[PDB]
């Protein structure tokens, strides 16, 4: 029911790997969807039930964990990932985000 | 009032030691009796499964013996808060009647 | 699938499917809100192995008992509502359906099975409503101390845990009846 | 194409009351679930209230409990939120956010509208 | 789950009392009022089925009545001809689940009393 | 010292009879138990095979009960030259502390 994005804000260049990890206050089982808001846009879901991309998301973003613990990981921090990725419990009403990591450049 | 007793009346016992409690019955309910835990100032909750099936939610502390007349509780280990009251209700018919209990 | 209602658990409902394709690639392949387990069977292969009278079976159940509904598993769901038998040749799909089946008052559509006489047989279904005497007195055909309506009602609500929320099961059984092939899916289909 | 268009938002005073607008074209209105998302300035995504398919299920945030109806329209398609009790935090952009979950082909929040800006102050 | 129990107040002896438990966190179908006696064990007063049948203790039988409110979810209990030995602390209870009468979840119950 | 005790402090014994001794543990020393045997006069020698696998260089008559703070030795044959004193050692930890004892 409440989500903690750990690395609030990141630093990173083209090629290099991130980690950004959610956390909930119950089991959510494999619920949780990591979403994507670029500056000034609406957002777009990247990651939907912990580990199955959506279409349309490129190869480089992977998510995985279930239970308590989930991840994304990103190989390479090409320049059109930089945006403040957000998470949330898809099937427990109350539906909750995290404040989610700005990925910044150094 | 169905025949339901227990033995013995008081129970004195030391800490982490094996702890027996004893309770009779003459309609020979067969096979239907439940235990019940309350400490002072709480209200009881469920011990024994009521003969539902297999004692549940507990560890394999708490012991189920009841078959005809013949029940026994028994938990080796006693920690400090299982020391309690307990009270055994009747299953074999209505009215349901519970013993009149004994606390460590 | 697809339907806009679902059977409860004591009237588990049976669709027979025969004389026909059918197609399973719409089924299995994006598997994620699924728990396809394909007890007995090549989950790849369904599409190429024959039966000879597919049947489906669909009902609503909570998500932990989603386990129950497995060969040789025992607890209130198999022991008392569907069974599975030893020899069990079908998938079982599965998946969480909160906001379809669930509402903020608390649905109570559905009723499940707490009590019957002896475990029930492999694919068999008892929809009767008869009470349940385990006491010395009998029924007198009204519930009371000692004697249980069949049928507790499955009290879903919009809040609840991923482990209590309502899940939705069709366990598609298929039979190699010694009758002549009906079900069956391979095309491939290359230009001449 | 999928576009929910946001529509319908301007700016209201304390304790006043607006309405918004969401126009499906290229998809289904009625199987698809719709439900509200906030973006309070300077913060994170929040969720408002959910209706499902057939229009029968209502579920409200806390904080948008008995303030905010939402209600479907299938014939029209449109999907539109009244708010009522309106308060300083209202402040946000208010999207539209399409939910397949439930029905085993489910991909969920997948399509999120481009909004509408609302604001609140004397 | 805990349920609120309400109208625990003294009344005069041979007077008639309702007792109101609003009951949450499950549908009212199956309750019971089992008694916690001072000066002895849990008693049995009065119990209450799905179906609506009411069995009642020998002693308190033809002065209590137990219903359902669908609506409120709440137990009454309306006893008469009240007598030191009825009065009791009361509490609000599963009269019975699973295969044979569990009573489980246990409200902290109402204490009442009657004295002339 | 660990809390070792034994029950009955004394044994009344017929010849040829069924004959039990009883022992205490406090640490649950888990199935590390051991028994010795002296006569008047004598230096004592081992009886139990102190839990080392199975009882040792002696026939069925002796038996190895101890599990947990259970533990009982009962022999059905009471041979004259049997009846002795017997005393349990503690196995759990140095430093090993011999039960009090009790004699035939």
């Amino acid at each position: 029911i409440v989500l903690t994005q750990s690395p609030s804000s990141l630093s990173a260049s083209v090629q290099d790997r991130v980690t950004i990890t959610c956390r909930a206050s119950q089991v959510i089982s494999n619920y949780l969807a990591w979403f994507q808001q670029k500056p000034g846009k609406a957002p777009k879901l990247l990651i939907y039930a912990a580990s199955n991309l959506q279409s349309g998301v490129p190869s480089r973003f992977r998510g995985s964990g279930s239970g308590t613990d989930f991840t994304l990981t990103i190989s390479s921090l090409q320049p059109e990932d930089f945006a403040t990725y957000y998470c949330q419990q898809y099937n427990i009403y109350p539906l909750t985000f995290g404040g989610g990591t700005k990925v910044d450049i150094k | 009032d169905i025949q339901m007793t227990q033995s013995p009346s008081s129970v004195s016992a030391s800490v982490g030691d094996r702890v027996t409690i004893t309770c009779r019955a003459s309609q020979g309910i067969s096979t239907w009796l439940a235990w019940y835990q309350q400490k002072p100032g709480k209200a009881p909750k469920v011990l024994i499964n009521a003969a539902s099936g297999l004692q549940s939610g507990v560890p394999s502390r708490f012991s189920g013996s009841g078959s005809g007349t013949d029940f026994t509780l028994t938990i080796s280990s006693l920690q400090p808060e299982d020391f309690a009251t307990y009270y055994c209700q009747q299953a074999h018919s209505f009215p349901p009647t519970f013993g009149p209990g004994t606390k460590l | 699938f697809n339907a806009t209602r679902f059977a409860s658990v004591y009237a588990w409902n049976r669709k027979r499917i025969s004389n026909c394709v059918a197609d399973y690639s719409v089924l299995y392949n994006l598997a994620p809100f699924f728990t396809f387990k394909c007890y007995g069977v090549s989950p790849t292969k369904l599409n190429d192995l024959c039966f000879t009278n597919v049947y489906a079976d669909s009902f609503v159940i909570r998500g932990d008992e989603v386990r129950q509904i497995a060969p040789g598993q025992t607890g209130n769901i198999a022991d008392y509502n569907y069974k599975l038998p030893d020899d069990f040749t079908g998938c079982v799909i599965a998946w969480n359906s909160n906001k379809l089946d669930s509402k903020v008052s608390g649905n109570y559509n559905y009723l499940y099975r707490l009590f019957r006489k002896s475990n029930l047989k492999p694919f068999e279904r008892d929809i009767s409503t008869e009470i349940y005497q385990a006491g010395n007195k009998p029924c007198n055909g009204v519930a009371g101390f000692n004697c249980y309506f069949p049928l507790r009602s499955y009290s879903f609500r919009p809040t609840y845990g991923v482990g209590h929320q309502p899940y939705r099961v069709v366990v598609l059984s298929f039979e190699l009846l010694h009758a002549p092939a009906t079900v069956c899916g391979p095309k491939k289909s290359t230009n001449l | 194409q999928v576009q929910l268009v946001e529509s319908g938002g301007g700016v209201v005073q304390p304790g006043r009351s607006l309405r918004l607008s969401c126009a499906s074209s290229g998809f289904t209105f009625s199987t698809y679930h719709m439900h509200w998302v906030r973006q309070p300035p300077g913060k994170g995504l929040e969720w408002v209230a959910f209706i499902s398919y057939d229009g029968s299920n209502y579920y409200y945030s806390d904080s948008v409990k008995g303030r905010f109806t939402i209600s479907r329209d299938n014939s029209k398609n449109t999907v539109y939120l009244q708010m009522n009790s309106l308060r300083a935090e209202d402040t946000a952009l208010y999207y539209c956010a399409r939910d397949s979950s439930g029905w085993h082909w489910g991909v969920p929040f997948d399509y999120w509208g481009q909004g509408t800006l609302v604001t609140v102050s004397s | 789950v805990q349920l609120v129990e309400s109208g625990g107040g003294l009344i005069q002896p041979g007077g008639s009392l309702r007792l109101s438990c609003a009951v949450s966190g499950f549908t009212v179908s199956r309750m019971s009022w089992v008694r916690q006696a001072p000066g002895k064990g849990l008693e049995c007063v009065s119990v209450i089925y799905t179906g609506g049948n009411t069995d009642y203790a020998d002693s308190v039988k033809g002065r209590f009545t137990i219903s359902r409110d669908n609506s409120k979810n709440t137990l009454y209990l309306q006893m008469n001809s009240l007598r030191a030995e009825d009065t009791a602390l009361y509490y609000c209870v599963r009269g019975s689940g699973g295969i044979h009468d569990a009573f489980d979840i246990w409200g902290q119950g109402t204490m009442v009393t009657v004295s002339s």
